[PDB]
């Protein structure tokens, strides 16, 4: 007669009815993606629509029952995994509001384009400011898109902002930065207990731990654009926008051509090598296969070789076309690409198979509870696969590199440097944006100095400077994907420090002897079964404890990043000698 | 089936367990709350038997599994299915055990 076993009954049915309407879902998402037709997209949509309502309509039963009566550890987290609302707290008319500008954004940056030649953003925005190496070529392009896509979304995000504050309000909130921040909550007893405020107070400590490294690896590449920019950069000065390798310089892997350590050894290329031996796709996918039963987990699904669209359909079926992992339930892993005998997409096969390794391991746990511990773990798993699957030891031993080639220093250099350009680069960026957001939607930078505070902050944490001045008219914060359309993007954060930390502690448990970054786990069996002891919890517990199961801490840990880089860090340590690491917050490209 | 076998049902609410070899075939709303049920399903007051969704695109653990029991009775009444049993030789001229 007590609430808990009522509950209890509640929670079993709802998970007995989600565990189909859910696979029924993503069975029909599968197959439209399968052949992207007119059909096939309705039935997706109908599917989608009717679990969301029914999603919605147990929730909205769900509520009427508080957390305070739920004894069990397991079913009061069950039950609060699905009280939560979300945006169904807002009435009708700011619903139907928020989704109008919601959709309005979408499609302003979906159809935006720069003309003064006339290209779109993905066929020739994005080629040119990848490889293009003259400085007006790429100015007027970024100046364009950022006044053309941020002016026409800044009216709308600033309703749009004011919108999810009431949203999140709505939903026991404050802001919608505290609502993004809920993700890393954390319930259990003392040791395992996180709260949201707490992130804010980490993400900042995790932060200035890496300013060393960044500002090494910033000092050497401005000193090596010097070069190709003579007039255009300064010897203690920031450097432009839009000369990062990309619109907006999330990743700065574009730049390795002229920021090379070593250029007369280039790095290691297996393609030609793959090649040779008349390789596949269904040839790769076992090879990963191998490599993930050689650390000790599970082996694959018989459906995975079957059901499972790895190569490109010759049939004429048009697909998307992006590596994906769908996990549709009830025993259905698949791998969606276009695969092919390429190096990275041999690497993305290995860690999307991380993405289904993960959902085969906790398909035990509850449907309330089948996902990662938070939104930074899912993606670790897969990464620090790759990173030891990618190392000049596993290549010898599948067989793609002979035996007679030897590890060098300086070419190792240069992977480590390609690899920090990618990872040590794309870490001060996301923080930086994740912090303008998060004092954005707090109301802490009032409404008229957007621009100004957001370019001001551009030059202490990332240490970029604007070739031209923009005043609080432009929106370049919305010109960036992850902004206009509504996203998460502190996941990227965790989710780069906990795949350093993964490795390491998987790395440490195998008794390796050697540099961080060529560790191979394969062919130890001890690196798997601990692994699984967090992927099989997933989010029955907090992510406190499933992060110390692995590495022992129940927080976010940035030595083991160092330590990764570590030979790198000297070699750029005694290179930066000639030169101050650093860069003033005065200089700019536009003044005289 | 592709489209889905919901032919095949199950029970998963009931008030106490089963004694051995036990049937119930009864299609009452399950009482979980103190609120009477009425015919109608909704909270408090849920369906018992449920179905599968039996697809051929479900793994190993989810497929359907025909499970058979065969139970040997041996009461004080005489035995009547008895296993089989036999040779062949009619030997002749020659002492042998019958
Ligand atoms: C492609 O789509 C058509 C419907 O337009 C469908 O009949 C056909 O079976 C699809 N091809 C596949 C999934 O092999
Ligand atoms: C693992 O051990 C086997 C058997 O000794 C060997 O053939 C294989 O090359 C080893 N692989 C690695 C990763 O060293
Ligand atoms: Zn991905």
């Amino acid at each position: 007669s007590l609430t808990e076993e009522n509950a209890k009954t509640f929670l079993n049915n709802f998970n007995q009815e989600a565990e189909d309407l859910s696979y029924q879902s993503s069975l029909a998402s599968w197959n439209y993606n399968t052949n992207i037709t007119e059909e096939n997209a309705q039935k997706m949509s109908e599917a989608a629509a009717k679990w969301s309502a029914f999603y919605e309509e147990q929730s909205k039963t769900a509520q009427s029952f508080s957390l305070q009566e739920i004894q069990t550890p397991i079913i009061k987290r069950q039950l609060q995994a699905l009280q939560q609302s979300g945006s169904s707290a807002l009435s009708a008319d700011k619903n139907k509001q928020l989704n109008t500008i919601l959709n309005t954004m979408s499609t302003i940056y979906s159809t935006g384009k720069v003309c003064n030649e006339c290209l779109l953003l993905e066929p020739g925005l994005d080629e040119i400011m990848a490889t293009s190496t003259d400085y007006n070529s790429r100015l007027w392009a970024w100046e364009g898109w950022r006044a053309e896509v941020g002016k026409q979304l800044r009216p709308l995000y600033e309703e749009y902002v004011v919108l999810k504050n009431e949203m999140a309000r709505a939903n026991n909130y404050n802001d919608y930065g505290d609502y993004w921040r809920g993700d890393y909550e954390a319930e259990g007893a003392d040791g395992y207990n996180y709260n949201r405020n707490q992130l804010i107070e980490d993400v900042e400590r995790t932060f200035a731990e890496i300013k060393p490294l960044y500002e090494h690896l910033h000092a050497y590449v401005r000193r090596k654009l010097m070069d190709t920019y003579p007039s255009y950069i300064s010897p203690t000065g920031c450097l432009p926008a839009h000369l990062l390798g990309d619109m907006w310089g999330r990743f700065w892997t574009n730049l390795y051509p002229l920021t090379v350590p070593f250029a007369q050894k280039p790095n290691i290329d297996v393609t030609d090598a793959m090649m040779n031996q008349g390789w596949d796709a269904e040839r790769i996918f076992q090879e990963a296969e191998k490599f993930f039963v050689s650390v000790g987990l599970p082996h694959m699904t018989q459906g995975f070789w079957a059901n499972s669209m790895l190569t490109e359909p010759a049939d004429g079926r048009k697909v998307v076309c992006h590596p994906t992992a769908w996990d549709l339930g009830h025993g259905d892993f698949r791998i969606k690409m276009c695969t092919k005998v390429t190096m990275d997409n041999f690497l993305t096969a290995h860690h999307e198979m991380g993405h289904i390794q993960y959902d085969m391991a906790y398909a035990r746990q509850p449907f309330l509870l089948r996902n990662g511990a938070n939104e930074g773990f899912h993606e670790a798993v897969g990464e620090i696969m790759s990173l030891s699957a990618a190392t000049p030891k596993h290549l010898k031993s599948i067989g793609l590199l002979p035996s007679d080639f030897q590890e060098d220093s300086e070419t190792e250099i240069n992977f480590l440097l390609k690899q920090a350009l990618t990872i040590v680069g794309t870490l001060p960026f996301t923080y930086m944006l994740e912090k303008w957001r998060w004092m954005v939607f707090r109301g802490e930078i009032p409404k008229e100095q957007w621009m100004k505070k957001w370019w001001e902050m551009k030059r202490e944490i990332v240490g970029v400077v604007e070739p031209l001045p923009h005043d609080e008219t432009y929106c370049d914060p919305a010109s960036l994907f992850h902004v206009s359309n509504d996203y998460s993007f502190i996941r990227y954060y965790t989710r780069t420090i906990y795949q350093f930390q993964f490795q390491e502690a998987l790395c440490q448990a195998a008794k390796y002897n050697g540099s961080l970054h060529k560790c191979d786990i394969s062919n130890s069996t001890e690196a798997g079964q601990k692994l699984l002891k967090m992927l099989s919890l997933g989010n029955s517990e907090p992510w406190t404890k499933a992060l110390e199961n692995v590495v022992g801490a129940r927080n976010m840990d940035v030595k083991p990043l160092l330590n990764y880089f570590q030979p790198l860090f000297d070699w750029l340590k005694e290179q930066n000698r000639n030169s101050f690491v650093g860069w003033n917050t005065e200089w700019s490209p536009y003044a005289d | 089936k592709v489209g889905g076998n919901y032919n095949y049902l199950y029970r998963l609410f009931r008030k106490s367990n089963l004694k051995p070899f036990e049937r119930d075939i009864s299609t009452e709303i399950y009482q979980a709350g103190n609120k009477p049920c009425n015919g109608v399903a909704g909270f408090n007051c849920y369906f018992p038997l449920r179905s599968y969704g039996f697809r051929p695109t479900y793994g190993v653990g989810h497929q359907p599994y025909r499970v058979v029991v065969l139970s040997f009775e041996l009461l004080h009444a005489p035995a009547t299915v008895c296993g089989p049993k036999k040779s062949t030789n009619l030997v002749k001229n020659k002492c042998v055990n019958f």
